[PDB]
């Protein structure tokens, strides 16, 4: 008949191999494709959707408290407001999000990000924010006048309530890797932060405490490669009434 | 506007924009879009033709990757003095995605799933020499009639899609099609599978595949072996419709969507990122 | 890409629909 | 401009001067079933105006200690109106919903709530291996208080609940958030007294606060159905 | 040689697999193909065959009284003669039928269904009945009222004999699963009653207890997937002689 | 008229019909006829645009499932010191649909069935380690000289298709041909086999294939062994002639049709269907 | 229209006034054997007349206790007329059927026939392991009584039992039913005195139930050979 | 589809014979 | 290389099975057809001979 | 019934367009406010918020 040998890789099975196998149930004819609304083809949808940050990831701050910044009036001059560790990769703020818990299935990501902050304070709240992406290579930017000379946005509180801190692609790699190491060159991404651009003014009938909402999505520059398992989730056992699948 | 993306998209350079009126970065979340701002309209930017491909964030390439769906080792010997409670050299499984979280979770990510099952039967074996065991996996649907004993009559197969392999051989990959009634598999179902109110919530029949009773098709043997059948499923053919946030606290359930988190930040009811010390403290900070 | 079988599931997974709309969830509005 | 919008369906209108935008839920606008995908054999009854008409559900008290309010639909819709009436007289529906959450306060309060519209909420139960009952899901027009609205009580994030078809009131920008639902199921019809499709889910991610009188500000939902059918005509159950 | 590999599921015997294999008796001519009646290439044509239900399943019918409803002159007013259990995939009046035992064979089942039933009195029996299917999701109807409002047919005795209850594919999904649940959403069929429309009314010399035999037939609409084993058949030890099949 | 049909059949739309002489709700049974009485002519119906595949009832697919027909468990070991009844390293079978009950039942659907058997023979070993036996199953027709030994020179294979296969291979899986003198299996044969009266009812040697010759070539090894030899038959290119009524009661024998029910019903012969305590009694009834 | 029928079958004729239809069996007509599906080569005697025609056998007393009746063919007709003499000298015959079933009563009985001609019925004795012997089955000019005929004797079902060529005596409605029977064997001829392939099955579905006085009801058979073929021609064996 | 076999019965099952006819069944009268 | 899976019926010697095997002696050269008279290629011109 | 939901913003009124739901053609007086000649109906206001 034909000559064949078997190569290196016979009788293996890789969990990642694409070949056609044996159908079980013979001439079966599958249920009609019917149009259900909102079909994703590509999980980058998912990704570029804007999705809450929890940079309210402190302690004291029990449950929905950590989805919103609750910003002040002050009385010193171009104060910290926030900071955000931007590891998509690692344990952070953008952890849950939808750009970050699909790129936890994946350990290269490239792309631009997109930070949207909306004010939740009351219509008669005035006030002024900076948005200071700074690209990475130093410390954590703790003086405006230091934060400022990298990428920002300055954002007045008027009918508009949202802008869009664009967080470029600012990479020498092409990638950037997940390693468990957050201070590499080929993993950490930068430092946003937050600066009173003037104050957060309120009158004397709504409230002296805002609050911010953080939204972080991806960009159309956006990519994912080098897939892996989700360390945001974990099995020590059996998960209950499993057993009882088989009974 | 529905388009076919191969790469990531490319980035035009810009220049100095001082404009009235049209304010990019100002953008209004209360619609509930997410904000178009380009990094163009937002920045200065320069030529970049990305050629980053997309290709591996395909939901396709997603969940086609065979991931465990289920695992028993099951001990075969003499079964004529055992309880009448473990496994007398069969186990039925009702074949069911949610057993195990990684697979779960991914699944999971969305609310309807149109996929094909490619179960691959991976069967192993352990000494309480090894012996070159044949195993039957009969196919049965959802509900019918299960076999009791290892050498019932049940194992015929006259209908049921019955796959026969050996340890020995390479593991048995069969291809269950998409066995729903209803045009997507209902990943989560928000509602009741009976009329009377004794129904399991969340538990749709339609989204479950069926039984798939494994036994091994050799007498028993005067040792006793331990005998581990690992069961691994790849979705493919995914057609996928509205997807869901990630689920963030472990799970406590295969048949449900219950919650108690951690005890402690990370994954916990009351904290699922970990804490920091303030809102301006920074974790991981490049101090030189 | 072999599919010597006679049923159209039975093939290997179908990795080429580049397809993809962003604008039903990015843009989702009127 | 669009602030402006007026919604009219059937002898139903709403008109609201503070929107956001209206949210054609994953783009798709409500319809009838097409030939090609139905399954159901005889003739649905589409009465095109009895039940395609804002039913305005019971309002909310927003407060300081609120943590949340769903709707399960059609859960809240089958006992009102001609909607409920044709519910309880068919074992088939299919409809679409356009949800026009109405929540206004003061230009001195604040807050945020995320009225989002999740397909297929799969309650679960905190601290317990047992399912949800019948109780702890169908509530019905009253509607349910979230337990823990933070991980949306199915362990999943509400900080990506914005993956859903979703709108915001921000008291500071508008007062109504509309999101247009269509036809979300796996099946093309389905019996409404055992399954929801939409839940309608509205959160307080930013507390309501001021410093002023302390008004109430509650919560307004009128839900509309959009594009009914029903098919399989028998006597009622309800 | 050709470079091969072993696939996961090499050696492997499915039972439902479809390759050419190995002729045992090498050019071997077949008996020539004679045009026998009645072939069935499809088991859709004898599904759609009507075959008679057994409606009265109840103790003290025995053997053949099952087929037949006994139905009398009544002094109420629109009684309940009989109801019908829809299960095809359960048992119940439509297991031991064309449609039922064929459907026992698959799993999902779809199509419109199709009972008739034929009146077996006399010439001078007059009567009328009122054939209700109710769409499932509540109780059997049990008075006329209830019934009438679903889809029904109401029958006049004369000439001819049978009507045609339809009983038209509801479903929400486009098909029927078993699961051992018979008030399942996904597997419940509704139920068919019967009431009298007017009475059975017979003179002094015909019997006052007439007859209906009940068939039920599949539509061309009737679909079938998702092949198993009948539970209509068991096998508890070997058949007797078949030991001396193998002396 | 023969017509192709490859999906279920569309339903058109209906209105109201109020029409004298038309009665299509009225159909005669007596005629034998099925009731032609459509949807759209009994009640009112939708356009529906039936894509429902038919292609799983075709009977090629509803017969093509390899099913059991022959299971034996044979000691193998030295055979001079046992009794001149049991298996001394080979078993002859007859083949035989008639066995075992679910491909019995479906080919019991039929009268005239027009296949070839793809038989296939999974050999199975357990100790009373494994060996690799080498299993010859000589194909020996209907009534021809079958082997009276292990070692006998039957077995030396002149012209009956022999074929040796091992125990550590895949299953030997051969296709015996349409092997009828006649043009399809007689199924049910109402008639006698011989011109005399002695003649065994209903068996048709025409309908039987011929025997199933199996031995184990390998000499006796000084441990036993015991050999469970299954035998799966696949009918294949199928023409099937006059469906039957499915039988309901249990068989009893191979060789006929004889019956005698269940105890109780359900499948009783009093009684086949279970019974319910009325006519009007409902027995799985929604009550809320 | 159609509830009138005359048979003209050789000599013999039978008009019916009360009929259904009449069932070509399997949508086939009896015809000869043709050349590329003969297998005998001598020249078969085709008489024409003097077997094909109606042989009536003899009535049967249709009571209230029956339990059924059934003629397996051709050994219903092997011993009458010139079919008898012609199954009696030959090897060979192929001949189709044309049953006419008569059972008529007054406009005051009821009962229903199922008038199946059921092929190849291979029938099963009851709660025993013995195959039928040959008097149990080949009963002759007489037919047998069924024992069990819920279940066919067979271990079947008569609820299924109108898949095969069937048609009922309603006797509200007809009186007779007929069913023309084409050669249903899978080889072309057969040996007759050891083989029947068609066998008329009568089965009281509905008992004779009547209030008037109780006339004898009997059920007469009139079975007619068609397109009768006879190969292999010798001595008779009887 | 594949058979390298000498012999046509010795090919895989004929599954596409979709042709049938239930009017030799479900009117089987003249 | 090329995917492949063996079958059921893999490794088993068939008797009657037709095909091609490995050529002890390559490259032989047979002894070349003469015309040896009465040739029967078929056993049923055996069988037709009283 | 027949409603208009109305916010308070710009806009400072609404239309509730009373439609003409009768089943004859005109209406009456009759000095009988509960005659289905002459009864029109009922304009309610609900605090929406």
């Amino acid at each position: 008949g034909v000559p064949t040998y078997l190569l290196p890789g016979s009788g293996q099975f890789l969990t990642t191999d694409d070949h056609s196998s044996a159908p079980a149930l013979p001439c079966f004819n599958p249920t009609p494709e019917m149009h259900i609304p909102g079909q994703v083809r590509n999980m980058l949808e998912v990704v570029q959707v804007e999705s809450m940050m929890e940079i309210n990831n402190t302690e004291s701050a029990v449950g929905m408290e950590r989805l919103k910044v609750d910003i002040s009036a002050l009385t010193d001059v171009d104060q910290l407001l926030f900071n955000i560790p931007l590891d998509i990769q690692l344990d952070g703020p953008l952890r849950n999000t939808l750009v970050g818990n699909i790129s936890r299935y994946y350990t290269h990501w490239s792309g631009s990000l997109e930070m949207t902050f909306m004010f939740c304070g009351s219509f008669m709240a005035a006030g002024k924010l900076i948005l200071c992406y700074t690209p990475p290579g130093g410390s954590c930017p703790t003086t405006r006048e230091t934060a400022m000379l990298g990428t920002h946005i300055v954002w007045d509180f008027g009918l508009q309530s949202s802008v869009t801190l664009i967080i470029p692609w600012i990479s020498g790699s092409h990638y950037r890797m997940f390693n468990n190491d957050a201070k590499s060159t080929n993993a950490n991404v930068g430092y946003v932060t937050c600066f009173m651009q003037t104050n957060l003014i309120v009158p004397s009938e709504s409230s002296d405490t805002c609050s911010l909402i953080g939204f972080i999505a991806a960009k159309d520059d956006f990519s994912l490669r080098l897939m892996r398992d989700s360390p945001d989730i974990g099995q020590l056992d059996h998960l209950h009434a499993a057993e009882a699948a088989y009974q | 506007i529905e388009s076919i993306i191969k790469t990531a998209t490319d980035t035009v350079k810009s220049e100095i924009n001082a404009e009235l009126g049209v304010v990019p970065s100002l953008n209004a979340v209360e619609t509930g879009a997410t904000s178009n701002t380009e990094p163009e309209e937002a920045i200065q930017t320069r030529t970049v033709i990305n050629q980053h491909g997309v290709s591996e964030t395909l939901v396709e390439n997603f969940l086609s990757r065979a991931a465990l769906v289920s695992k028993r080792s099951f001990e075969y010997k003499d079964h004529t003095s055992s309880t009448a409670r473990a496994d007398k050299n069969f186990f039925k499984w009702t074949i069911n995605t949610r057993s195990f979280v990684q697979l779960r979770r991914k699944l999971e990510l969305f609310t309807y799933l149109r996929f094909d099952a490619e179960i691959t039967i991976l069967t192993t074996v352990a000494v309480n020499g090894l012996p070159d065991l044949t195993l039957q996996a009969m196919f049965v649907p959802t509900g019918a009639l299960t076999p009791e004993k290892q050498d019932s009559f049940h194992w015929q197969s006259g209908s049921n899609a019955s796959v026969f392999f050996k340890i020995s051989d390479p593991p048995a990959r069969i291809t269950i099609p998409f066995m729903c009634i209803n045009s997507a598999y209902s990943v989560f179902y928000d509602g009741f599978a009976g009329f009377e109110k004794n129904g399991l919530y969340g538990i749709n029949p339609a989204d479950t595949i069926g039984n798939l009773c494994v036994r091994i098709v050799n007498e028993h043997q005067p040792v006793g072996f331990t005998v581990t059948v690992r069961v691994y499923m790849k979705p493919k053919h995914i057609k996928a419709w509205a997807p869901r946030p990630p689920r963030t606290l472990p799970y406590m359930s295969i048949a449900n969507a219950n919650y108690k988190g951690k005890e402690r930040a990370p994954n916990a009811l009351s904290a699922i990122i970990g804490n920091r010390d303030s809102v301006k403290t920074m974790p991981h900070n490049i101090v030189n | 890409q072999i599919n010597f079988y006679k049923d159209s599931y039975a093939a290997s997974a179908s990795k080429q629909d580049f397809s993809q709309d962003p604008s039903k969830f990015t843009e989702p509005v009127v | 401009s669009d602030r402006v919008l007026q919604l009219k369906l059937g002898n139903s209108a709403i008109v609201t001067q503070e929107a956001a935008n209206y949210c054609c839920a994953y783009g798709e606008w409500p319809n009838y079933l097409p030939d090609h995908e139905a399954v159901a054999i005889d003739k649905p009854t589409q009465p095109e105006t009895a039940t395609d008409r804002f039913y305005t559900l019971k309002s909310v008290k927003w407060e300081t200690g609120s943590t949340g309010w769903w709707w399960k639909l059609p859960d809240a819709l089958n006992n009102i109106g001609m909607f409920g009436q044709n519910v309880q007289h068919h074992y088939l529906y299919r409809s679409g919903f356009l949800i026009h959450v109405q929540c206004n306060a003061t230009k001195f309060h604040q807050g945020a709530l995320l009225v989002v519209a999740i397909p297929e909420h799969q309650r679960g139960a905190h601290n317990t291996n047992t399912s949800p009952g019948f109780d702890d899901i169908m509530k019905g027009e009253e509607g349910g208080t979230f337990n823990h609205p933070y991980v949306l009580d199915d362990g999943t994030s509400l900080a990506c609940a914005t993956i859903f078809p979703h709108q915001w009131i921000n008291l500071r920008t508008n007062n109504s958030a509309t999101i247009v639902l269509p036809w979300m199921n796996a099946a093309p019809m389905d019996f409404p007294l055992r399954h929801n499709q939409w839940t309608l889910a509205i959160i307080p991610v930013v507390p309501l606060g001021t410093r002023t009188t302390s008004s109430m500000v509650p919560i307004t939902v009128s839900i509309a159905p959009m594009c009914c059918e029903f098919n399989g005509l028998r006597h009622a159950i309800t």
